[PDB]
């Protein structure tokens, strides 16, 4: 039996896709958003009379195991030097394994920092952190 | 098996009025 | 909806296993690593629609005899609780909903609309394959059918599609109470010939992978964790031993119950203080 | 037997409710309040002569498992871009499972930051932190 | 108030279990996952008011025989101390208070007030269902009855309500001394037919969920943690084996005692130093 | 002062247990949770001054027979060292001091003072109940009596009070050497009827709580940690089994020794360098 | 046997009392004091010639399990909004279980911040941090 | 056998003494000293030509279990308020258990901060941190 009213997402029901290509052996991803809320304090009140949105900052991180082929450097998505200046924006999509419907998409993603670890006793891993213009959860049912 | 952990008294037997070792003639 | 994992394994395994053994091409892909001798001998025995020998599956402690030439054996295993929720609440629903189904249908020509018909009331729609209905299409559901408007879609009177939908039972809104259970189940292949067992175990691993795409697995039984034991003689008191490699399957699922609410507020009256 | 004189609250006796809707598969929540107490120091004393309240800052966090439906983004409570500017305030209520009486309510809640984690070996989780105007524990017996 | 968890399980299980097996609709919801064959055979046996076969429940090491066709078996299990408090103090009370009760009552027409009557002295009120008494209502308690004023509430002379209240015994104020105990208790279903056992275990899981809403559970027995063992043959020396899946239930509760205080200060006299 | 925990348990249990079983009101509070049948049957047996049956307590491996109808059994258990101190030093004292006592006394009318008399030399006073002696009272100790001045206290010639004090032995100042020991001790109730055992265990838990207020416990035996095992058949080779639930009690205490100092400096002479 | 010359305090020999009321199910408390000692350094010395006391800052924290009744909010000791401004000072006493004698008392306590945690798998807890004017250990034997 | 040429100090061969009184149930103590060394860098050198001592700062901490009697507050060594201003300096000595010879002594100790922890499941502990003028290791053999 399978009652959809209580289902949740997991690692086996999600795909990470770039330019249609599913990135392989991807391990984890985290998303952050900051609206920069600030309160307004009058003289005759310790309490904040109201809150206001001021600034939108958002970053997304991706952890991956470096495949011998189609690594982020080979794919051209990342960069290692002045080649970065010629790299255009990208959109990173999280799409449902079952229906292939979209769960959340990040628009105008741009790379922030690049990390790779070479270790003796463990598989090679690399991490990338992007900064995006806007997020979207459209194209739903 | 012997009764040592729990012990109950001897049963109440209904007695008979006949005298034991009775002589008759 | 208490989930009997053991029943689910049997329901999935029996059809899929027969299909895999039916054809030879898939088996070759599965047994690509094994040597030629073991690979073909197994194929000569079980593979193909014309296979005289056949595999069987059953639960433990049966009073009859199983086909010890080749058999899958299942036993329930341990279970544990891992994660809770506040008030043990999982979800809230406005409609009494059953299982989630996938059905295939062909569009039908109505006057203002094109409609698909399904075997049961639609309840909640989830997806129609590769259609992003716009607002001007005015997608809506009615009983056991789903409808979208005809104009600027006239090429699709014969559209053939798959539909994902839920079984509706009642309009009685209610809450869900339950928690998550981490359950382990054991599976083992049996034979009096070790080579058959190794081939049998490898076949099992593949269908477990295929089950990761199943509707029930994606929605209800998540987070596989597989563990394999060492090949051991299951039996020694006989003319020959029985050899089998046990495997352990772990699952995460919800033990849920439906609580119905009757306190529906409809009226709302405001009265001021007499003072 | 059940003597109410010693009972305490736990995860099984609490509900988290928004707009009447009970949020599902909610895991944890934390509440913080800062009165900004400061002391007054005279010249002829090392000791603080008195303390005074100056500023009220309060935040509440919520941790949840992303259900496939009715997630914070789908519910409209959260936001992912400029849609936030059209989102009005909300009130988050913690209500007793037994009696349905209120334990504590936060008024004028506003969103501060949004976090979501996609991971391979674990269920998806998301975290939200709100900033509220005032708290209340009224409507008691 | 030392808590006998074993007694509480029996008190809750016996009535609720009979009610669940009484009707068929609930059983279908419980056994929704199971196959048709097992589901109906169990229903044919135990389900319904007209069921010839019946389930039983009892504690371990009885000197008589239990219905090994289907039976619930309980044994006390381990116990542990987890959390303390300063001075072992839990709470302070101004009134000697017993259990917490739920009672139903109908409003009665007095002159100045509408009053509900309850079987025992009210002591501490907790809630009257869906009434937020304002200050002008002047809600107050008297003996075994609770009263609120009549004006601008005149439509409610026949109001039918549920009341949650506490048993009052004495005015002797006292303190509570105790700590928290983490206790484990074992439960297992027994049968000579494995299918019955699996159905029996699933039924148990549901009523455990329902017990999460109980007054005693909400107030006294909190933080459920369930753990299931593997299906095993409990017995082998017989014409047929006995199969049962043990389950482990964990609880958090307080072992409390009442300490009474007699040093009530009423007088307070100030006298200045003679110097 | 090496602490024999086993002896302390027996000393506390034997009097207090008899007192608890003596009255019925306390037992009802203890057995509030249990069902009516078990509660009254236990009360009919052991409760009350007129109880024909009686409970017993003793240590393990006795050469005689114990009352297996109902009995408390104790065995010493493990011990461990947990925390030390620099130089193994615990405390320094100017007076050789023994146990700490609580005594009751009535004030006596002297000329300048009101004095209480105690069975032994006072040594160090700790507290007189609810008296905060001011400096003008000039509280002082003398031999086995404590004195405070009479003026502006004249209403208290008949004052009845409790006194907490220490046993003084010698003026020989000395140091304390020792460390802390974490000790575990086992306790179990025995019966051939399981219901009696459960009632017996619950009675034990209460007196353990009451022992938390004892002078010896507060001062010497701290940080209770209780752990309960599962009900088990202690014996099977007999006409009927013996059932008992073991419990484990943990304590923290000091293994101390007295080291006496004789190097008392009294004289102090200063002499300048000849140069 | 019980030689008082070596006894120490523990959780079973202490009571936490406010306004005579013993707070129930209290778990822990910590006390801090800062005299703000500073040294005086001359030109002709690296060593500090002397130390001087300058400023007295002290805080006390309390951890508790939220009872369904008599919680810090219900007792009126804490506050959740502008109600704080009408809350007067309090004195928090640590008193001996055995003798009911005082061990240490904090005078003129004022609330600094308020924390409460709602969690699924554990009992509810709340933490309060106070700032006090002075401490005292008087009223001894 | 006991060859003194390799012996080391431990907790069982040390005593902590104040004013001749051995403090009881003392657990640990740490000592810190900072000479404030700084280098001198010329224009024509990246290397530091030399180092110089500038400032002497030193602190000592003591951890103790609060005995019911002779605690640091009762002994008068510590303080809880303005009573501190009347507290004179002290000397804290670490002396050998075997010979009663001195190992290290701190002169002109002054109190910096005071910490005490009340906990339910553990024995009460208190910590004090002192600031001292000078240290000495004289009076040796």
């Amino acid at each position: 039996a399978s009652e959809a009213k209580q289902t949740v997402h997991t690692g086996n029901t999600v795909l990470l896709m770039i330019k249609g290509k599913p990135v392989g052996r991807a391990q984890s991803a985290s998303g952050q958003r900051e609206y920069g809320t600030t309160g307004v304090y009058e003289i005759g009140s310790i309490m904040p009379q109201e809150h206001v949105y001021l600034r939108y900052e958002g970053t997304i991180t991706v952890e991956r195991l470096r495949m011998k082929k189609e690594n982020f450097a080979d794919l051209g998505y990342a960069s290692l030097g002045e080649e970065i200046l010629k790299k255009d924006i990208i959109d990173i999509l999280v799409v449902d394994n079952l229906t292939k419907q979209v769960i959340i998409s990040y628009h105008g993603c741009s790379a922030n920092n690049y990390n790779e670890t070479w270790q003796t006793n463990e598989i090679v891993t690399e991490e990338i952190e992007f900064s995006y213009l806007t997020a979207s959860d459209k194209a739903r049912t | 098996k012997r009764e040592d952990v729990i012990v109950l008294q001897d049963p109440y037997k209904v007695n008979d009025g006949i005298e034991e070792d009775l002589e008759i003639q | 909806a208490i989930t009997s994992v053991d029943s689910y394994l049997l329901s999935e395994i029996k059809p899929r296993l027969n299909t895999v053994l039916e054809n030879c091409y898939i088996i070759d892909e599965v047994l690509k690593d094994f040597d030629y001798q073991t690979r073909e001998s197994f194929k000569e025995a079980f593979c193909g629609k014309n296979a005289q020998h056949e595999v069987t599956v059953g639960f433990n402690f049966p009073k009859f005899k199983n086909n010890y030439e080749a058999h899958y054996l299942i036993q329930l295993g341990q279970g544990q609780e891992t994660k809770n929720s506040l008030g043990s609440i999982q979800s809230s629903y406005f409609e009494a909903t059953g299982d989630t189904l996938v059905e295939s249908s062909t569009a039908i020509r109505e006057d203002d609309k094109l409609v698909f018909t399904v075997s049961k009331p639609i309840g909640e729609l989830i997806k129609v394959e590769d259609i992003e209905f716009a607002k001007y299409d005015n997608l809506q559901v009615e009983g056991n059918k789903v409808s979208f408007k005809y104009q600027t879609n006239e090429d699709y009177e014969n559209y053939n599609a798959n539909i994902i939908f839920t079984e509706k039972k009642n309009d009685s809104k209610g809450l869900v109470k339950g928690f998550t259970v981490e359950e382990q189940v054991t599976v083992v292949g049996l034979s009096f010939n070790v080579d058959v067992a190794r081939c049998l175990d490898a076949v099992l691993k593949m269908i477990l992978i295929s089950m990761r795409d199943s509707i029930e697995e994606q929605q209800t039984f998540q987070l596989q964790n597989l563990s394999f034991g060492d090949i051991a003689p299951i039996i020694e008191d006989g003319d020959s031993m029985i050899f089998g490699r046990p495997t352990i399957i772990k699952y995460t699922s919800s033990l849920d119950l439906d609580y119905t609410i009757t306190q529906d507020i409809n009226k709302l009256t405001f009265k001021e203080r007499k003072d």
